């Protein structure tokens, strides 16, 4: 320090920059029909493996509570989503769409129920189209297995040895009309999602709650806006490249995929009998020594659906974790703004926006990011007139045009020293530079 | 096909299975697929008669011709064939016992197949301007 | 798959002879009679020769066995330009 | 030219084309490189 | 020698599978940790 | 062993996973450590 | 592992069973690296891991925030020092 004054680079113009997050709140529903997987239609399978008892009955009701845990999260993610919000019955999105020159039409599907399925926004429509294996994915799937298609499909050959993924208790289309209600609550009277106030008066309280002054807010309001939108639009052309909110997504559905082809797979280990194909054996042996081998067969299958099973529980434990991060930036980060640094993704946070993903949510996170800096000198706190002290709120003290002024710590704006941005001490501290004149 | 040399006959995927064949006596080559197989979803209600039943990814056609004909009443919804319930994806529960998938609810007064919306907007009719 | 395969990375023996009017006794000696063991994997140049621009294939004919003496059956390949003979004989083998 | 090379039991990794032809191989067992690619079974295993 | 070592791999692969759901379980444990531990980072030493 | 077919290539798979997520994790906690942090140049371990 | 040493170490023994602890992708000391970054950024300017204000002036007006006046607060500057590196050497004999 020289004086009592510190070096300091302080932003003298800044931009907003938009970051996506991907959170993973649901997974595919995967069910097994143990004695199908095991045996499939084999009479002599089917003998041995009642011999087995509860093991398939404990198989079953193992993967019927982790599908009852998902379909359980899901609605209280879809109930968090909608929670406070109410909307004017006079909202039509295909004209109310862009308020205070920020844009939301690529957020916003169409509202109500009178447009059927189609409540998906463009940028969810944009981030679905790049996932085959969405709910509705799964379900066109599955129609095709009695298609008369000479394509073999691994989806046909998983669902008639048992292995079939079940859609979803809410589908997507309705998530995603969920998230559009989350969306539009923001932007429109009664604000139900924005604090109550216009968006872009909450944006614009934001940032100056980061220590930019008012001023320069106000007079640069279509800079603002449009560095709002110009950061969502970086968000969904960054979609069209590779991008880790994406893979993320992807990660979701290739790791279940690779799952289920592995069980699957198992269907082919001989697990030291034979043969792997039920067939083989029973047209090889006898009863007695084909009942050796078959044994060997449900051994080794009902070995592969318990370390599937435990592997399964583990794996539905971080979707619930997940899906409770989830929920928690939607009420920190969405609806409200929670005083907590880097919660809502790194740097100064503004403010976030939420639309629906295959298997979870994408959050964006708009951040005030300073583009150029001005070294100053500044002092933490000043000692003045009956030495009373005085600290700045959210600020520095500056020499300016050789004057005691302030400034905000995350814009450089000068401006008078008052009561609005100084917190008084009835006496200074140590090392608090001395300036009499003050006040 | 045309993938068989003089000496090949079978077609083999890579786990060993036999997947197609060229007949050693016409010479004609067939693709070989499984048999279909698959689950019954049975809706139940405690205070019901009988069942309605949901054939998962399955047209009523398929389930008629190819699974077993039968006297109840059927429709295909979204989610496959659907027996002994009315189509009434028009009409909309907020809570449901018997959750079908996709936002599909089976109800009890005969069963219903009726669309699941657990939430709605609180609206208002207030100006947006 | 496991099959009868040569080993990635060793090396072919080109063993094929070529001579005019002498044979040299050493031809027929180690390295050139080698042992079978559980078989061999074969490369061969297929020799295109012309006479009054009519084309013809030669290449090294190979013997196959264990003494190749007429107590025991000899394995021979011999090609005839574009017909592979293939006899499995008695065959009172020659010293060279 | 008559170039030899013994023969042994070898566990292969064989590619077939979409008409049947065995384009590629791999003797697994012969370099590190081979067991990758037998292991993953592709011929070009992914960057790890 | 077959029968005698069969039972070996049985119970080593067993062995195997218990040790890895013990790790999947552990390592949940782990995660749930960094995530407190980053937690505090942010909203205890960054800011309070 | 080999006769049992994929059991260990699935408890491979399974580690690399799970060392996947460590691995992925202290990145995250490395970043939350790091994240917004300037100094100045001028800093040395045996004035200040 | 590969050392003469009489005393087997049970890690080795584990390594030779393939049973291995690898190393993790960071080192400890890279993280001891983030973590004596973290804490520096938090004592010199510009303070970007204490509020952007001197340590001192951020540990007075946390404990002015619990309802503490300043006045007694600010003139105690040297006990509350003294305090906090005390309860800082404390925590350090604690590991004894
Ligand atoms: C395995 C091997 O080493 N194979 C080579 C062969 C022998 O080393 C040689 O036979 C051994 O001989 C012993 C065992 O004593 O030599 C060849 O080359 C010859 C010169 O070395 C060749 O030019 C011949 O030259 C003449 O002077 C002569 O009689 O040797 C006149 C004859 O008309 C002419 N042949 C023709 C026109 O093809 C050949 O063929 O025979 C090329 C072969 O690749
Ligand atoms: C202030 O009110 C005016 C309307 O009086 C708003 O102006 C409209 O803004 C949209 C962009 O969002 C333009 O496309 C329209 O052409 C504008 N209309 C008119 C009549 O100018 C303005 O957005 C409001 N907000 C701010 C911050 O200026
Ligand atoms: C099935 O195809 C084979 C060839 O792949 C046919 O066999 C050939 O038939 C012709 C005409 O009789 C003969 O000249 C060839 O010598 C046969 N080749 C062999 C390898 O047998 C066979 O005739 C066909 N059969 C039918 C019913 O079409
Ligand atoms: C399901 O049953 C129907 C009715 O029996 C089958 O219909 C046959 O379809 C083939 C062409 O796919 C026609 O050549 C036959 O003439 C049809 N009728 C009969 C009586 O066979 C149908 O093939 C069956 N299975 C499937 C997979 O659709
Ligand atoms: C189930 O009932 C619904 C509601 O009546 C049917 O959907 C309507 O079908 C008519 C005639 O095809 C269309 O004009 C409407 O636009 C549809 N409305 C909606 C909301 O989609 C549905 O087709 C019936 N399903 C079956 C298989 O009969
Ligand atoms: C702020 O930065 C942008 C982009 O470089 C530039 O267009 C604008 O003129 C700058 N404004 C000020 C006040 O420096
Ligand atoms: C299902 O089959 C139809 C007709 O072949 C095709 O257009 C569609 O893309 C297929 N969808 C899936 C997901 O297999
Ligand atoms: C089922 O019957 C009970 C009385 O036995 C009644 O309380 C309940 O409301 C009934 N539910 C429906 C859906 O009919
Ligand atoms: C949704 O609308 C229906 C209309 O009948 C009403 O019964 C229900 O209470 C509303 N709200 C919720 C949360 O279901
Ligand atoms: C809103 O609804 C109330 C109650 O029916 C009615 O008195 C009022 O006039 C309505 N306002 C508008 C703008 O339709």
């Amino acid at each position: 320090s020289v004086g009592g004054l510190y070096e300091i680079k302080i932003p003298t113009n800044f931009t907003i920059v938009g970051q996506e997050e991907f959170i993973q709140t649901n997974s595919p529903k995967v069910t097994i029909d143990c004695s199908l997987f095991v045996c499939s239609n084999y009479a002599a399978c089917h003998d041995l493996l009642s011999e087995y008892g509860t093991f398939c009955d404990n198989i079953n009701s193992i993967l019927d509570e982790v599908n009852g845990l998902l379909d359980t999260t899901q609605l209280h993610v879809a109930d968090t989503l909608m929670q406070g919000v109410t909307l004017s019955s006079n909202l039509n999105t295909n004209l109310h769409f862009d308020v205070d020159n920020i844009n939301f039409k690529s957020l916003v599907g169409c509202l109500g129920p009178h447009c059927g399925s189609s409540s998906r926004s463009f940028f969810e429509d944009l981030l679905f189209d790049k996932v085959k294996l969405s709910d509705v994915g799964f379900v066109e799937a599955y129609n095709n297995c009695t298609g008369g298609s000479e394509i073999r499909d691994l989806l046909c050959v998983q669902s008639f040895n048992g292995i079939k993924v079940l859609p979803p208790i809410l589908s997507e289309s309705q998530i995603s009309g969920y998230t559009t209600a989350a969306t539009v609550a923001a932007m429109f009277p009664p604000w139900s999602a924005a604090a109550g106030i216009p968006f872009s008066l909450n944006v614009q309280y934001r940032i100056n709650g980061l220590g930019v002054t008012m001023d320069v807010l106000n007079k640069n309001q279509k800079l603002i806006a449009t560095a709002f939108n110009n950061a969502l639009l970086s968000i969904q052309n960054g979609f069209s490249a590779p991008n880790s909110a994406l893979a993320k997504i992807q990660s979701v559905v290739n790791s279940n995929a690779q799952a289920l082809n592995s069980l699957l797979q198992q269907l082919f280990n001989k697990f030291g009998a034979i043969s792997s194909s039920l067939q083989e054996i029973l047209s090889r042996l006898d009863p007695p020594e084909a009942q050796v081998q078959i044994d060997r067969l449900i051994n080794g299958r009902l070995t592969a659906l318990n370390a599937y099973v435990s592997q399964q529980l583990s794996d539905i434990s971080l979707v619930k974790f997940g899906a409770a991060l989830a929920m928690e930036k939607v009420n920190e980060c969405v609806k409200s703004q929670s005083p907590r640094i880097n919660f809502c993704g790194n740097g100064n946070h503004i403010l976030s926006l939420v639309q629906n993903a295959p298997y979870g949510l994408l959050f964006m996170h708009f951040s005030y990011k300073p583009i150029s800096f001005k070294t100053v000198l500044v002092s933490p706190g000043l000692c003045i007139s009956g030495d009373v002290g005085i600290a700045p709120k959210q600020g520095y003290f500056i020499k300016h045009n050789d004057h005691w002024m302030f400034t905000g710590s995350s814009y450089y704006y000068p401006e008078p020293i008052s009561d609005k941005n100084v917190v008084f001490m009835n006496t200074c501290s140590v090392n608090f530079t001395k300036a009499p004149l003050v006040y | 096909a045309v993938y068989y040399n003089s000496w090949q006959n079978l077609l083999y995927d890579s786990n060993g299975n036999i997947i197609g064949f060229k007949d050693f006596v016409t010479n004609k080559t067939y693709n070989i697929f499984p048999c279909y197989a698959g689950r019954v979803s049975a809706a139940f209600h405690q205070n019901a008669s009988s069942l309605a039943l949901l054939y998962r990814n399955l047209k009523c056609s398929y389930v008629l011709n190819n699974i077993s004909l039968t006297t109840q009443p059927y429709f295909d919804s979204y989610l496959g064939c659907v027996f002994n319930a009315d189509n009434l994806t028009d009409y909309s529960v907020s809570s449901c016992a018997l959750r079908m998938g996709s936002g599909f609810c089976v109800d009890y007064n005969s069963y219903r197949f009726v669309t699941f919306e657990p939430f709605n907007v609180s609206f208002v009719n207030d100006s947006i301007e | 798959f496991t099959g009868y395969f040569p080993k990635s990375g060793a090396n072919f023996r080109d063993l094929s002879l070529k001579g005019t009017t002498y044979l040299s006794t050493l031809w027929y000696q180690k390295p050139f009679l080698s042992d079978f063991n559980n078989g061999i994997f074969s490369r061969v140049k297929n020799t295109k020769l012309y006479v009054n621009k009519t084309l013809y294939s030669e290449f090294s004919t190979i013997v196959i066995g264990s003494v190749f003496i007429n107590n025991s059956y000899t394995i021979v390949v011999q090609p005839h330009n574009g017909v592979l003979e293939i006899t499995a004989c008695q065959y009172t083998m020659c010293e060279y | 030219q008559y170039w030899v090379t013994p023969l042994s039991k070898r566990q292969y990794l064989l590619k077939f084309d979409n008409r049947g032809v065995i384009t590629n191989a791999v003797d697994c067992s012969s370099s590190f490189f081979s067991e990758i690619q037998c292991k993953t079974k592709s011929l070009l295993p992914n960057t790890g």
